C-alpha cells in the first residue's frame, strides 16, 4: 500500500523549464523526508534533491543547486521538482523516494532535454 | 558442506569494540537468521552507555552467510562454504566529505550459534558533520553488494555504496571496501561475479531502556 508515482516527464529544449510530480499513497508526505534521484543511461542513479520530514530544510546536489526547487503540497500528498535552466546533461529518468520501514521508489518519469 | 549448517533457524550473537575519534564504546547483539528466506532479526544494545555515532552507520558492520542463494547459484556462496570454521571480514568504510571506519571481524560458529566479533576504528570525523553531529535519520535503505573472487587470498572482495538518509533531506554516501578470508585451510567456494540485494528496516524496542537498535533484514543473491 505504500506507492509512489512520478509524472511530468517530457521532451524539453535546453534552457527550458519543467515540473515533475510525485504522487504518494499509503503514508503522509509531511511525516517523512522525500527525495528525487535520477538515472541517465550508462551512469549510476544519483541523488538530486530532498526535503526534511518537517519541511524546514531542503537540499540539492551541487550540479542542480540554484536551478531546481523541491516542494510539497501536504493536502494533495504530492512532492514536486521544479526545474529551470534545463541542460541536455539533465536528461534522465527521475525517481522519487521515501523510507517507510523499508525504502520505496516510484516507477520513474523520462525527462529528455534536447 | 558448510551450507548445511543453514537449512534452519540459527541463533546469532554479535559483539563489537569501537573507537571513533577517540570515543570508545561497546555493543552486544543477539537474534537469529534463516537463510532459507535470507531473513535476519537482530537487536543490539550499547553496553557502554550512549552510542557515540548514529546506529545506522554500524549496520553493515554488525553476517552475509544468511543470504539466500538461489538453487542455481549455490556454488557461488563463499560465505557458507567457509563454515563452520568461518571467515575474517575486513572493511574500509569511507563517508563522503567526512571520516572513515576500518573494521575487522571474525564470523564463525561457536557451538550451535553463529558469532560475529568485531573491532572498529574511526578517524577524521568532523565534530559538526553528519555522523558526530547525529544528523542521520533512523532508517536504512536497500542496496546491491557486488561480490568478486580473490584467488590470491582464497576468498572474496566486495564493493558497494551505502546511502544514508540525512535529516536535512540530503544523502550521505558511505563507500564500502570489503575483503573476506577463510579461517580454516580447507576448500572454499570462489564465486563468479555477482551481487547481494539487501533491504533493511530499523525500529525500536518499546520496553528497552538502554540505547539500542532492532534490525530486520532480507538478503538475496542475484546476477547469474
Amino acid at each position: 500500500q505504500v506507492q509512489l508515482v512520478e509524472s511530468g516527464g517530457a521532451l524539453v529544449q535546453p534552457g527550458g523549464s519543467l515540473r515533475l510530480s510525485c504522487a504518494a499513497s499509503g503514508f503522509p508526505v509531511n511525516r517523512y523526508s522525500m527525495r528525487w534521484y535520477r538515472q541517465a543511461p550508462g551512469k549510476e542513479r544519483e541523488w538530486v534533491a530532498g526535503m526534511s520530514s518537517a519541511g524546514d530544510r531542503s537540499s540539492y546536489e551541487d550540479s542542480v543547486k540554484g536551478r531546481f526547487t523541491i516542494s510539497r503540497d501536504d493536502a494533495r500528498n504530492t512532492v514536486y521538482l521544479q526545474m529551470n535552466s534545463l541542460k541536455p546533461e539533465d536528461t534522465a529518468v527521475y525517481y522519487c523516494n521515501v523510507n517507510v520501514g523499508f525504502e520505496y521508489w516510484g516507477q520513474g518519469t523520462q525527462v529528455t532535454v534536447s | 558442506k558448510g551450507e548445511e549448517l543453514f537449512t534452519g533457524v540459527v541463533p546469532i550473537l554479535v559483539e563489537l569494540d569501537g573507537d571513533v575519534n577517540g570515543h570508545k564504546f561497546s555493543v552486544s547483539g543477539e537474534g537469529e537468521g534463516d537463510a532459507t528466506y535470507g531473513k535476519l532479526t537482530l537487536k543490539f544494545i550499547c553496553t557502554t552507555g550512549k552510542l557515540p555515532v548514529p546506529w545506522p552507520t554500524l549496520v553493515t558492520t554488525f553476517v552475509q552467510c544468511f543470504s539466500r542463494y538461489p538453487d542455481h547459484m549455490k556454488r557461488h556462496d563463499f560465505f557458507k562454504s567457509a563454515m563452520p570454521e568461518g571467515y575474517v571480514q575486513e572493511r574500509t568504510i569511507s563517508f563522503k566529505d567526512d571520516g572513515n571506519y576500518k573494521t575487522r571481524a571474525e564470523v564463525k560458529f561457536e557451538g550451535d550459534t553463529l558469532v560475529n566479533r568485531i573491532e572498529l576504528k574511526g578517524i577524521d570525523f568532523k565534530e559538526d558533520g553528519n555522523i558526530l553531529g547525529h544528523k542521520l535519520e533512523y532508517n536504512y535503505n536497500s542496496h546491491n553488494v557486488y561480490i568478486t573472487a580473490d584467488k590470491q587470498k582464497n576468498g572474496i572482495k566486495a564493493n558497494f555504496k551505502i546511502r544514508h538518509n540525512i535529516e536535512d533531506g540530503s544523502v550521505q554516501l558511505a563507500d564500502h571496501y570489503q575483503q573476506n578470508t577463510p579461517i580454516g585451510d580447507g576448500p572454499v567456494l570462489l564465486p563468479d561475479n555477482h551481487y547481494l540485494s539487501t533491504q533493511s528496516a530499523l525500529s525500536k524496542d518499546p520496553n528497552e531502556k538502554r540505547d539500542h537498535m532492532v534490525l530486520l533484514e532480507f538478503v538475496t543473491a542475484a546476477g547469474i
